[PDB]
């Protein structure tokens, strides 16, 4: 499974 | 920026038998950035129905990519890959070598 | 033994040719099970293994609701990695994310990690305590001050101990047929003349699983490391890997080379020789 929620650079 | 040339290997996926279903295999792996081109040829023609896998990447970041088609190996027919990309100054061709 | 599972993102910009491709794909040790592509038709995560295709709508629902969230954040990605280094809006550019988990023989949680590069290069990882960053230059160093502040490492960190572990133990499970196998490989030696005085002796691998393998020449138990030469491991489409070992030997020679294979799979390390 995927993580959430990704985070902007 | 980075580039990275590709690695190109031309095999099947069992042992080549004469008449016998088979899968070609065009393996294109360290390569960057993601653009290529690439086609297997049957006698020097551009096979259509070819599939490839998703693309992924190693370690050091550069590429991976399995081309691939079902075939049947006839010991007069000739295969091969040909891939193009920004590293390649003309597009390479690759010739199945059908042992080894 | 151990496992790992791996999520590998890339996104590229192609300007004045619509918004960037984006490519997810998942693997359980070396084997892949998931993935999702921008180009394609479904615009979901899909089943790349037939233990997977039967988990049901809440994961395939789930898993595209979170791959679409990472598409957008890599689409932004693009734009702000421009405006770090002033790069030229004409440009196509890559940006690849990579993160996973192992678990030792036990299924406890043995590692975790994040990377991220740009354009080929690591621009910022997660250092192996999973608290802290390690920034690869100067524009990687704005990044690393804003996840230090955002607590993005505390967040990673839960999910890699957590969700990550946890699944994949519900994956080995769930196609313990496939996962949990080793193919040993099947081997053979062959022999082509290369002129009247020399011939190629080349070592085959075949159909074995994990891809990991140790193919090594020897002359009279000498490593021939730097006469011989060895394919990158390659996938034979179908689950398992191929390799092949080469070196041309003087004719008459054949009886002093012998070909060592190490692979989980088998009991003992093999040994052949060419008679």
């Amino acid at each position: 499974i995927l993580k959430e929620p990704v985070h902007g650079v | 920026m980075i580039q990275r040339t590709p690695k190109i290997q031309v095999y099947s996926r069992h042992p080549a038998e004469n008449g016998k279903s088979n899968f070609l295999n065009c393996y294109v792996s360290g390569f960057h950035p993601s653009d290529i081109e690439v086609d297997l040829l049957k006698n020097g023609e551009r096979i259509e129905k070819v599939e490839h896998s998703d693309l992924s990447f190693s370690k050091d970041w550069s590429f991976y990519l399995l081309y691939y088609t079902e075939f049947t190996p006839t010991e007069k027919d000739e295969y091969a890959c040909r891939v193009n990309h920004v590293t390649l100054s003309q597009p390479k061709i690759v010739k199945w070598d059908r042992d080894m | 033994g151990s496992h790992s599972m791996r999520y590998f993102f890339t996104s590229v910009s192609r300007p004045g040719r619509g918004e960037p491709r984006f490519i997810a794909v998942g693997y359980v040790d070396d084997t892949q099970f998931v993935r999702f592509d921008s180009d394609a038709a479904s615009q979901r995560m899909e089943p790349r293994a037939p233990w997977i295709e039967q988990e049901g709508p809440e994961y395939w629902d789930g898993e595209t609701r979170k791959v679409k969230a990472h598409s957008q954040t890599h689409r932004v990605d693009l734009g702000t990695l421009r405006g770090y280094y002033n790069q030229s809006e004409a440009g196509s550019h890559t940006v690849q994310r990579m993160y996973g988990c192992d678990v030792g023989s036990d299924w406890r949680f043995l590692r975790g990690y994040h990377q991220y590069a740009y354009d080929g290069k690591d621009y910022i990882a997660l250092k192996e305590d999973l608290r802290s960053w390690t920034a690869a230059d100067m524009a990687a160093q704005t990044t690393k001050h804003k996840w230090e502040a955002a607590h993005v490492a505390e967040q990673l960190r839960a999910y890699l101990e957590g969700t990550c572990v946890e699944w994949l133990r519900r994956y080995l499970e769930n196609g313990k047929e496939t996962l949990q196998r080793t193919d040993a490989p099947k081997t053979h030696m062959t022999h082509h003349a290369v002129s009247d005085h020399e011939a190629t002796l080349r070592c085959w691998a075949l159909s074995f699983y994990p891809a990991e393998i140790t193919l090594t020449w020897q002359r009279d138990g000498e490593d021939q490391t730097q006469d011989t030469e060895l394919v990158e491991t390659r996938p034979a489409g179908d689950g398992t890997f191929q390799k092949w070992a080469a070196v041309v030997v003087p004719s008459g020679q054949e009886q002093r080379y012998t070909c060592h294979v190490q692979h989980e799979g088998l009991p003992k390390p093999l040994t052949l020789r060419w008679e």
